[PDB]
This record gives structure tokens, sequence and C-alpha cells, in this order.
């Protein structure tokens, strides 16, 4: 009959955001890490999120169950999500549908793990899983009443441990055209505190590092003319306060890694030597190795995604490079030919719920009846075995 | 009754509209698309086979294949899919009401009239329904009784002398070359030039480059020398992608198989050699006048400057002492459809129905006892 | 579609295994005959406190094939019941006095016996395996790895 | 002396002379630049300006490759002269002007590039004749045979052509763009999977090697499936030559599986043997026994382990559900040989040398530099009027 609103699982990198399917805003938008020790049994003794954050010092040892996207330890996997439950979520798991989220890519065997864990550990009514992204298509529209859906495009979802470019062209999402840097915000921000370490500033903490992002980082169009600029303007060298532990009026004078920083994105060479494309040229190889009918809706409409996303003329100077980049090419072809066109031109969107799209569009998502017979259900699990979900199907053609 | 239906299930394209108007109620590519990706998008109702004008707005993705082959139909579900789109999309009417009108190629293996007459009696309750060939509603469609019919479609062409009253069986003549092939040999040739098409949403393309850009030469090696200098034959094209497409030869390249089968290896006369030994083998009595008359009709037989170089080389064919006058009706491409609304709207015509009641004791061949 | 629906299972027939394994002269009911005669030897020199004559006796002929699946049952179930009525102490006599053949059968039937313990005693069965393995050597256990599947 | 054969194929490069046996030089077809990065970067004997060729290959750490040809076609053609002058400089070292050269080319080229080819022969080097020939002709060659349709497969591009009775149907030549690279790619992305990363530019070598020794194409999928969802014997150990050992699992089997199913490199066209189906069907009803009963396979490509069984196999199983329409009384009625000679990789190039013989002594049945000067472009009508 009337069911109960399904919950809406988010375990990000670095943040997890909870939360119920209608809501306006998640329940709950903490890191992702699990407090452990190494007359309560050390079977119980572990604290999750803020709780952890606080009780760092007191006697317990922080560690981040997901890294990359990819979860490696069970153990902090699972806790976490019996702690979120039982303590902050306050569900019953076997009255209530679960909607878990997880980055594209990964392997056959962590979906496996996951479904058995949720149906055999809590044994929930059903468990659904989707790819990170989609649920950034849903959330990218905004004034969705009944009929303003792009439902094609692309999202550039960029987040804490890796970041996604995902082509979906009428729904449908083409798998090979999907293509993954493993660089994201926690690669940008340990290069931040090297820039720390190298200046020998008073105070080199990693949340530091975090902060100056938060209140200090912008991108810039090149780096030779930014070092010219702030070697010229004198008012763009800031002093931060830290205010550590104890450590009062410690100001930490910030320099050139204010746009020193968010350059990894377009250039990543400086982070390491795994990847070599800049972002631009990356989505640019995406598009082309695309259908050719579903080129300009993929142009057209770019959805950004992710918390990593939020830096001040990102957008901007995304939209410029490939602007150019296309350009170029047609020219090319124009000049290869002899005649003239209308061109495609090329609009990077951005919308009020950047640092969210993905819980906001898998909340959007759950509340359609639809949803509910997507669902993988209880019997379903009992009868074909814990197998169930593990024909990986978004990205590539099984067998 | 209420009103009447005629639908030309042709290779390509479906033409369904009422009787007794000029103008099709619905025109649109005669394609079934399936998407080819697992990764199903939740929510916003999408479903699971395409059809008509949303295959060719999706082709992006899907997977479009036809379901004629040659004038026969091999995929009689996809068949029975496109009429159920037609009826209760594009007409609006139940097909318990209007009787329908179908048309058929000559020459056609009548299992497949069986099984048409067959699955439309039993998935859609038509009170009645009449099946005749391309060439009679053809030569209707002018108004007259005399000449020979050129009907080249997408699947196959075909040619049916016929005189006042009676047609000529004997001389009916049908060739598979028609605009699929042109289009198929368009792509062959177009990878000369770089330019690689393979994919259907690909072919499609290409059939609106053909659309577009493509004439009949008037003397092939004269064209072709005059090649040497690419002055006036070189054009462009837009892709939707945002290219630019440079053509050249092949723009009168491709449509020359229609008088050169062996350019894509096709042992055959092309199609004014056929035309020419399908009136040969009339009496002297009709073909004195049947020269006079040659009916041009199809989406193929729309191209610029192809009456001309017909005519030139059907009199280069014939004794001089003929005069030969090629029709090339401005309505070419929807001349069978309006054949067929004439047909109908005479009121001469109710008497040789196909009913129910008499399909009833007759089964399935009845189809051949009734049409022809 | 068109990768399911195999071929190969007709197109080229595969061995089978009368091929491999010569086939059975003898005719169902004879060998029928020829064990419903036996048991009942086995069963009186059981119940005359002779168990062992009762198994050298029973152990002269052993029948298989695929078409005798009821009486090699029942040849089954006395050969085991003469067996479960040994006493444990008199076992490596017998062992020692035996043909490599004789103990090729005995082991191939208790091992056959050992399959099916949901009406049989499994211990006497492992008691008799341990020792004959003990004393014979692995070959047995070899013979058996390649004896008939219908055995 | 003898006339020179080359074949300039996309991913390696064949030359000898007739009536050889073996390819006399075979290197890949890659351009070195000098570039530094995150390495040692030892100096064992001296980095020059552009390296090719085996030393290329060699020194290949402290360089970056770019290939010059892709997809079959040239794409940047002054690194495709630098490799000419490579091979007949240093790897024969013997350049006379006037000597007889055989060149290859797949089938549905764009007429510019075997074009200016051809005037870079020309002009650039002086040869005093020139032929090119299509691969599959030569794969003919390379096992005598007359009739028969033979498939070669590349890195670069797959084609098939059907012969019947020294008559090559041009009409049916065959293309597909799925090929070697298109292989590699894939189990890159199918390494990505777990984890390893390979985005260097030796690291496209390193990965074609790994393929070369581990991948292999699958028999029956669903049993392959079975083995590798439930047993762990499939996992094999593959240690890279810069010391680093991976796990190999399903990407084994599922790597060369693209050939077969090409829609999981996203390509719309048919897989291998449903497009050898259609090619063969849509010729003529007499030559359809020669056509099935002589199918070799070609080029390097169709080297993989395993692939002639399934080859056989599917095209058996393909025409009895196409053609029986599930009846099994007629499928002993089937004769199908797939040929599986051991240098099927080198057959482009023993044909290439067989025709070097073949038509010597000669001149007037190639083009000549004369010919060639006086007659333009056009005078390239000699070798064949190919579709
Ligand atoms: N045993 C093998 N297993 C798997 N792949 C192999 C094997 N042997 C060769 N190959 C593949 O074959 C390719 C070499 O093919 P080759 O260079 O002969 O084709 P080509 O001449 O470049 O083709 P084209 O003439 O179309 O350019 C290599 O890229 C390699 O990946
Ligand atoms: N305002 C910001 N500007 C730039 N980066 C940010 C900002 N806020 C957060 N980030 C970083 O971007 C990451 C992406 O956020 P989120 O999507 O919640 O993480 P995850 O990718 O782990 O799901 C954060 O974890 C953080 O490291
Ligand atoms: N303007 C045009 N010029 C040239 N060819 C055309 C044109 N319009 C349509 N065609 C060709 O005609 C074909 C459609 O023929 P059609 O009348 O639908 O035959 P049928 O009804 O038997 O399918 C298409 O495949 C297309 O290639
Ligand atoms: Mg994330
Ligand atoms: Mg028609
Ligand atoms: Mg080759």
């Amino acid at each position: 009959a009337s069911f109960n609103v399904p919950i809406i699982m988010d375990n990000g990198t670095g943040y997890s955001k909870l939360g119920y399917a209608g809501n306006d805003a998640p329940s709950y938008v903490f890191p992702t890490v699990i407090a452990t020790r190494s007359r309560a049994t050390e079977d119980l003794d572990f604290f999750i999120g803020n709780d952890a954050l606080k009780k760092a010092s007191a006697g317990y040892s922080l560690d981040y169950p997901i890294r990359h996207g990819q979860i490696e330890n069970w153990d902090h996997m699972e806790r976490f999500w019996q702690q979120s439950l039982f303590k902050y979520l306050r569900c019953e798991p076997e009255d209530h549908y679960f909607l878990l989220t997880e980055p594209p890519l990964n392997p056959p065997e962590n979906r496996e793990n996951t479904a058995e864990i949720m149906f055999e550990s809590f044994n929930c009514a059903g468990l659904y899983i989707a790819v990170q992204a989609v649920l950034a298509l849903a959330a990218s529209w905004t004034s969705s009443k009944v009929t303003d859906r792009s439902l094609t495009g692309t999202v550039v979802d960029s987040g804490d441990g890796v970041t996604h470019i995902i082509p979906v062209a009428e729904g449908y999402v083409i798998g090979s055209s999907i293509k993954t840097m493993p660089l994201a915000g926690r690669d940008v921000t340990y290069f931040v505190q090297s820039l720390l370490r190298d200046r020998n500033e008073p105070d080199s903490s990693l949340k530091t590092a975090e902060r100056i992002k938060e209140e200090c980082c912008y991108v810039c169009p090149d780096i030779v003319k930014e070092f010219s600029r702030f070697d010229r303007e004198p008012d763009r060298y800031l002093k931060y306060a830290s205010e550590s532990i104890t450590g009062h009026s410690t100001t930490i004078d910030v320099g050139f890694e204010r746009f020193l920083a968010p350059e990894i994105f377009f250039n990543p060479e400086i982070a390491s030597s795994d990847f070599l494309t800049p972002l631009p040229e990356l989505v640019d190889n995406v598009v082309q190795s695309s259908p050719i009918d579903v080129r300009k809706g993929l142009y057209k409409n770019i959805v950004l995604s992710g918390g990593s996303t939020l830096f001040k003329n990102f957008g901007n100077r995304l939209q410029r490079d490939l602007k150019r980049i296309v350009d170029e090419r047609i020219h090319r072809s124009e000049m290869l030919s002899g005649a003239k066109s209308g061109g495609v031109d090329v609009n990077v969107i951005s919308h009020k719920r950047q640092r969210n799209a993905v819980w906001f569009g898998g909340s959007l998502l759950a509340q359609t009846p639809e949803f509910g017979s997507y669902c993988h259900t209880k019997a379903d699990y009992e009868e074909y075995g814990a197998s169930i979900a593990r024909r990986y199907q978004i990205f590539g053609n099984s067998l | 009754e209420t009103t009447a239906l005629v639908c030309d299930n042709g290779s390509g394209l479906v033409k369904a509209g009422f009787a007794g108007d000029d103008a099709p109620r619905a025109v649109f590519p005669s394609i079934v698309g399936r998407p080819r990706h697992q990764g199903v998008m939740v929510g916003m109702g999408q479903k699971d086979s395409y059809v008509g004008d949303e295959a060719q707005s999706k082709r992006g993705i899907l997977t479009l294949k036809y379901p004629i082959e040659h004038g026969i139909i091999t995929n009689w579900d996809d068949m029975e899919k496109i009429w159920h789109h037609t009826f209760y999309n594009e007409l609006r009417v139940a097909p318990e009401e209007h009787p329908t009108l179908l048309t058929e190629a000559p020459l056609n293996p009548k299992a497949n009239r069986e099984k048409m007459t067959q699955i439309m009696f039993e998935t859609f309750n038509v009170p009645a329904m009449y099946v005749a060939i391309q060439a009679v509603l053809s030569l209707y469609a002018s108004g007259r009784t005399t000449g020979i019919v050129l009907d080249s479609g997408d699947g196959v062409t075909h040619n049916v002398p016929i005189y006042e009253g009676y047609a000529l069986p004997h001389a009916i003549m049908r060739l598979d070359l028609a605009g699929r092939d042109l289009t198929d040999y368009l792509m062959k040739i177009l990878t000369e030039r770089g330019y690689s098409f393979v994919t259907t949403a690909e072919r499609e393309i290409v059939r609106d480059i053909k659309e577009k850009l493509c004439y009949v030469a008037l003397d092939f090696e004269n064209e072709m020398a005059t090649a040497a200098s690419s002055s006036s034959l070189e054009k462009s094209y837009e892709l939707p992608d945002g290219q630019v497409i440079t053509i050249g030869n092949e723009r009168f390249r491709c449509p020359e198989t229609l008088f050169q089968p062996s350019f894509i290896g096709m042992e055959s006369a092309g199609i004014h050699e056929t035309t020419y030994n399908s009136i040969m083998k009339c009496d002297i009595d009709i073909r004195k006048d049947l020269y006079a008359n040659n009916v041009m009709s199809g989406g193929t037989t729309m191209y610029p400057g192809i009456a001309d170089r017909m005519q030139k080389e059907i009199t280069a064919l014939a004794p001089s002492t003929m005069k030969i006058k090629i029709i090339a009706p401005p309505e070419r491409k929807y001349s069978v459809w309006i054949g067929g609304s004439i047909l109908a709207s005479l009121s001469t015509f109710q008497q040789m129905w196909i009913t129910k009641q008499e399909y009833d004791e007759a089964g399935p061949s009845i189809v051949h006892r009734k049409c022809f | 579609t068109f990768r399911t629906l195999d071929v190969d299972s007709i197109t080229e027939p595969v061995l089978t295994e009368q091929d491999i394994f010569p086939i059975r002269n003898e005719t169902a009911e004879q060998v029928q005959a020829a064990v419903s005669q036996l048991i009942p030897q086995a069963r009186s020199a059981i119940q005359t406190g002779n168990a062992l004559q009762g198994l050298k006796t029973l152990l002269s002929y052993v029948p298989y094939g695929n078409d005798v699946q009821e009486v090699r049952t029942q040849y089954l179930n006395a050969f085991v019941d003469v067996l479960s009525n040994i006493r444990a102490a008199d076992i490596p006599a017998f062992v020692k006095e035996c043909s490599t053949e004789e103990i090729d059968n005995i082991v191939n039937f208790i091992y056959r016996g050992l399959a099916n313990p949901q009406a049989y005693n499994s211990s006497v069965l492992l008691n008799w395996h341990e020792k004959v393995v003990e004393i014979s050597g692995i070959g047995c256990i070899v013979r058996v790895l390649n004896s008939r599947p219908d055995l | 002396s003898a006339p020179i054969v080359l074949d300039n194929g996309t991913g390696f490069v064949k030359v000898g002379y007739a009536k050889d046996n073996f390819p006399r030089f075979q290197f890949p077809s890659i351009v070195g630049r000098p570039i530094l990065r995150a390495e040692e970067k030892t100096g064992n004997v001296q980095i020059k300006d552009v390296m090719v060729g085996d030393e290329a290959e060699a020194v290949r750490s402290l360089l970056q490759v770019k290939y010059p040809m892709e997809n079959g076609i040239i794409r940047d053609f002054e690194e495709m002269n630098q490799l000419w002058d490579y091979t007949f400089f240093e790897k024969l070292k013997i350049d006379p002007r006037g000597r007889k050269i055989l060149l290859t080319e797949p089938p549905m080229n764009p007429v510019a590039n075997r074009e200016k080819m051809c005037e870079t022969m020309f002009e650039r080097y002086g040869f005093g004749g020139v032929y090119v020939a299509i691969q599959a002709v030569l794969s003919l060659y390379a096992q005598g045979l007359s009739s028969g349709v033979v498939v070669d497969s590349g890195d670069g591009v797959t084609h098939i052509v059907p012969v019947y009775e020294s008559v090559v149907l041009n009409h049916l030549v065959g293309r597909l763009d799925v090929a070697g690279r298109d292989a590699t790619r894939y189990l890159i992305s199918l390494l990505l999977r777990k984890g390893y990363a390979f985005n260097r530019t030796a690291d496209f070598e390193t990965v074609r090697e790994m393929k070369e020794k581990l991948c292999y194409v699958s028999y029956d999928l669903e049993l392959d499936h079975k083995l590798s969802e439930e047993t762990t014997v499939l996992m094999r150990n593959y240690t890279l030559p810069d010391g680093r050992v991976i796990k190999v699992g399903s990407e084994r089997y599922e790597c060369p599986e693209c050939l077969f199913q090409p829609h999981l490199v996203g390509s719309e066209q048919p897989g291998l043997s449903e497009f050898i189906f259609d090619t063969i069907q849509a010729a003529d009803v007499d030559i359809r026994k020669y056509l099935y009963r002589a199918i070799v396979l070609s080029g390097g490509s169709s080297m993989y382990a395993g692939l002639p069984s399934r080859l056989e196999k599917e095209i058996k199983q393909l025409w009895f559900e196409r053609v029986l329409h599930g009846d099994p009384a007629r499928l002993p009625n089937f004769k199908v040989k797939i040929e599986d000679a051991p240098r099927r990789r080198h057959a482009v190039f023993i044909g290439g040398a067989v025709l070097a013989d073949i038509m010597a002594q000669n001149d007037h049945m190639w083009v000549s530099k004369a010919e060639w000067e006086e007659y333009g472009v056009r005078a390239l009508d000699k070798l064949g009027p190919r579709t």
C-alpha cells in the first residue's frame, strides 16, 4: 500500500550526504570518516562524522573508508552505515527503500559486496544503485514542472576523490565515451598543503588548507600573466587567520597558491604524471568520441556537479577553452573545404544546487512512482543469490 | 460509412491518409528504432522501441533498420507496430470503422500479401480492404489510361505497360535498384574522399545528402571530362555535427547506376533499356501509342535532370521516326497516394471491396480470387 | 540470439562411454539370476557366523551395467550387511589373504557404499577403507579412480 | 638488382626483395621525438634529433612516440617520410635510383593518400617503377590459392575480399573499422577498471605487448563467464618492463571480444563472423561453396589464440540460425574450412614478394617515372580500376 518515504544515501570520497526523498535539503552533510580505537568493547567504540572529528585526540584514530570513490576496507564502511542508520538517520531498515549511489567504473565486486551487506547485515526492503552522474542531469533543470527536461548534455562531476566526465544523450548514457581523471579536490588539497610547506608557514594543517581554499582560491586565465599581475599588484597578498588549537592570531600569509591550485584542473601535469590531458581537451575527446548526431546536444548543455566545481571563473575558463578548441577545428575544416558554417555554441551551465546536485537529483528521482519497480526486492536477492547486482550496466555492454 | 483510409506501405516511407484528398495526412519514414544502451535513464517514461519521426529524432542512439527488404516485409512484428503507431497516433481513428487500402509491388511473393491481409483482419478488424499494384494507381493519378509507369522508390522499381481498359501482365518488368541501393553506393564512393559513414544514422545522413545534392548527368563521359576542372560540380554540405563535407563527381556518379547497373556489380540493363525491352515485348498494335505516354513516379524519379536523359536515351534506342514524351508531374512523390485516393473516391468501387463476411468462409486465399 | 543455440553437439558426435570400456557380453536376465543366486548364500553364511566365507563367496562375482540398477542396489545392500557383520580384529588376515583384483572390487564397492550414508553405516566402511589402504597401498584407490562408471 | 617490396602497415613496417620468404626487417611505424619527464634518463649512448624504428622502440623510455598512420591512412606525412628515409637508408642501406618498388594499400582508402604517396615515392626517391596492390590479393598469393575469400586483420583496420577463380569481386570488398588498435584501447580501459592507469606513450606499447602475450579469444561466452565468476584459475600475473606486476582476470578474454562484438567499443558495424557471413551471402549462388570452402585468415591481428575455432563454430552456427531457421536436418551438409597458416601475419609480405617476380622483367606492366611526370596523377590507373 502506501510505502514509507525512500531514503537517499550518498557516500562520496570526502563527504557523505544522507537524507530523504522529497526534502529540500540533505538532513546530514558530514565527512565520510570514522573514529576507531586500536567498559565498551572495541566492537562499538566508534564515532563517525563531526563527532569523530571533534573526538580525534581523545583516544581515537581516524580513517577514511572511501578513497578515489572506491571502498577498500569493509569493516569501516559497514560500521559507518550502521552508525548512520541507527544514530542520525533513525530508520528501521526492514520498512524502507534505499537509493544508494556510487561512482562509475567501479569493480562489480564492490557492488556485490555493497548489495550483500545491505541485504544481510540490514536486509532492507529494497536497494537501488544509481551512478553518481545521472542524478546530476536530473537536478540540472530547475523549473522541472512537466516538460522542460534537457535529457541531453554533459555532466562534469568533479568532487573530492575523483572526477568524472559523462555524456548523456536522450537519457541513455553512452558508455564508450566515458573517461575519468584521477584528480580531484583532495589532490589539489595536498598540493596546497605542500605549497604551505615550502613557505615554512607557522601552521600547515590540512584543515587550514581546506579553509584556505574555502575563502581564498580562484581560477586564473594563464599562469605567467597571473604571476606578473601578482608581482605588480600588492593587495593580492592576504594573511589568513588560523587559530589552529592555541596559536591565537597566527596569521598565515597566503601567496601564489590562490591561483596555482585551481590550475591543476586545466593543467593536470602539476598533480602527477599519472594523467597529462587537460580537462577541456579531455571533454573535447569525450564529445568527439560520441555519435555524430548528439554532438550538438552534448556541447549545448554542460552541467557542473560536485563541491570542487565551485571555484570562481572555473566555468568561464572551461567554456572559453572548449569554445576555442571547437572553433579551431571548425575553422581548420572551413579553410580545408572553403565554405562558411553556422558553427556550434557552448553553454556551460551552473545552477543553485551545485554542491549537492547528486543528492538533489536522487531525491527528485526517488519520488517518481515508477522508481519502486526498479529496485532490487529482497525476494529477488534471496532467490537468485547475492550476485543479483554484479552485471555492470551503465558503462559497457555485458557479455 | 464515415471515410476511407489509404496506407501505401512503401519500403522507406509510409504515406497514410484519408481518401478524397490530394495532401497526405501523415508521411514519415518507416523506421523502427531500438536503443543500444542498457544504461536506462530512470524516469521520464522512455519506451523500449521507437517508430516514425521519433526514430529520426533520436537516431543518435537507436539502431534504425527498415522492416521492408526490396518490397518484401520480413519483420512482421515491427510491421504491425508501425501500423499500430499510424492508426492510433497519426490518424487517431480505430480501424474497426474506416476501411483501408494497401499497395503491393507486382510479382511480389504472394505469401506477403496473404500474411498482410490475414494480420490486418486478425489484429485490426478493418471492415473491408483492397490491395492494388502501384502502377495502376500511378496511371490513374494523371487521369489517363495509356502509357507505361516507371515507378521507382526505396525498395524496387517496376514498369507495367497498360492500354485502355486492360493491362499486359507478360510485359511487367521489375528491378531491385532503388533509393536504398543509391544510398549504399553513395556511401561506398564517399569513402574515396576520406569521409567515412558506417552507422545507420550515418546512412540517414548520407540519404539526406543524396536528397539535397544529387543530379543525373546528361552525358556521362562529357561530365566526367568536365570534372577535370573542379568548378561547378563541386558543392558543400553542412553536417549535423558542424563539419563541412566537400562533394565532387559523386554528385552525379551515384544516380548513374539507374542506367549502368554494372557500377554496383549487378548484371542487368539500365532502367532505360528495361523500359525499351518491356515496350518491345508488346505487339505492334500497342507500342505505336505507348511510346508517347511515359508515366514517371516515385521518390527516386524526383532527381533533377533525370527526365531529360531518360527522354534522350529512350529516343536513342527507339526508331528515329518516333515521338516520345516523358511525363514529369511536379507531385510525383505522392503520385501513388493520389491515384489511390482517386480510385477510392469513385462510387463505382464500393462493390469489389473485401468484406469480412466473405472472408470468413473463404480464408486468407480470398485475396487472390478478388484482387487479381 | 545466434550466439546461443549451440551446434557443436550434433555435427561432431563426441566419444561416448561405451567407446572407452568393453561392452558387457552377458545379458540382463543372466546377471540378475546370478546375483539372485549369490545373495542368499551370503545371507545364510552371515547367519551361521561365517561372515568371512560369505564375503569371499559374494566377492567372486560382481555385477555392473546401466540397466541393472535395482539388482546392483540389492547386491550393494547385501555386501554392506555382510561387511558390517564382520568382527574388526580379523580384518588384516582377510585383507592379506586376497588377490589384487579381489581387493580392487572390495575397495570399489565399499567406496560406493560410502556415497549413500542416509541408509548405510559409514563407520565400518571408513574403518575397512583405512585398514585396506594401510595394508594393500594406494594402488587400490588408483584403480578406483580408473574404474568403469557403471561399477 | 632485384625489385624491392614495401608493406607500410599501420602498426608495423616490413620490407624485402623478390624470392624472399620471411620479412627481411620488421619494426613499428613509430617516430620518436626527445622528451624529458620524471624518470631517471640514463645516457645509454645518445639521443639524436629524430629517432625512429628499432632504436626508437628501444629508447622509447626517453622519447615520445607518434604514430604517422591511423586507421590505415597516413595522418601526418613528414614523419612517414622520415620513416621511408630510415627504412631505405639504414634498415637496408641500399638507396639506388631507378629500382622497382611494389607498395601495398587497404582497399577503400582515399584517393588523395595513395596519389600523394606515389608522388612522394617518385619525386623524392626517383625510383623507376611502382605498383600498389591490395593486401587481400597478396594474402591469396601467400598460400598459392586461386579461389576463395581472404580476411586480413591488422593494427589499423580489418578488411575482407572475396576472389573466385582469379577474378576479384570489387563490388563485395569488406571494410570493418575495428582492429588491433581498438582492442588495445579497450584493454587499456578494462585495466582502468581495476585501477591501473597507462597514460604515458610507452605504456601503449607496453599494453600492446601485454595483449600480445596474455589475451585470448573466447570459444564459448557463457562458459568463460562462469569460469571468471566462480574460479580464480583465469588470473595471470604480468610484470611490466618497468618491473611492476599487475593482476589480469576477465580482461584476458574480454579484450579481443570487441572484434566479434563491436558494440563494446561503440561500433554500430556487425561483428567479424556476421560481417563475413553477410559478405559471403551477398555473392552469387554459384560461388558460395568456394567462398565457404576456402576462408583464409591473414594479418597480425588474426593471431589470437583460439580464433579460428571460434570463427568456424560461429559461422556454422550463424548459417544454422539464419538459413535453416532452426531445422537441424541439413546441418551436416555444410562444408566450411578456415585456413590457419602459421605465417598469416606476414602473408601480405609473402604475396608481395611473389608478385615482385611474377610480373617482373616487363616494365610495360606498371608505371614509370617519365609516364608519371607526363600523365600527372591520372597516370596512376594502370594498377587497377577498383571501386
Ligand atoms: N599472437 C598475437 N596475439 C594478439 N595480437 C597479435 C598477435 N600477433 C600480432 N598481433 C597484433 O597484430 C598487430 C600487427 O599487425 P600488422 O602490423 O601486421 O598489421 P598492418 O600491416 O599494420 O595492417 P594494415 O596493413 O591494415 O596497416 C599488432 O598490433 C598486434 O597487436
Ligand atoms: N567551495 C569549494 N570550492 C572548492 N572545492 C570545494 C569547495 N567546497 C568543498 N570543496 C571540495 O570539493 C569536494 C567535493 O565535495 P563533495 O561532492 O561533497 O565530495 P565527494 O566528491 O567526496 O562526494 C569536497 O569534499 C571538498 O574537498
Ligand atoms: N528529392 C529527392 N531526390 C532524390 N531522391 C529522393 C528524393 N526524395 C526521396 N528520394 C529517394 O526516394 C526514396 C523514397 O521512395 P518512396 O517513394 O518512399 O518509395 P516506397 O514508397 O516504395 O518506399 C528514398 O529512399 C530517397 O532515397
Ligand atoms: Mg564525489
Ligand atoms: Mg511504392
Ligand atoms: Mg598488413
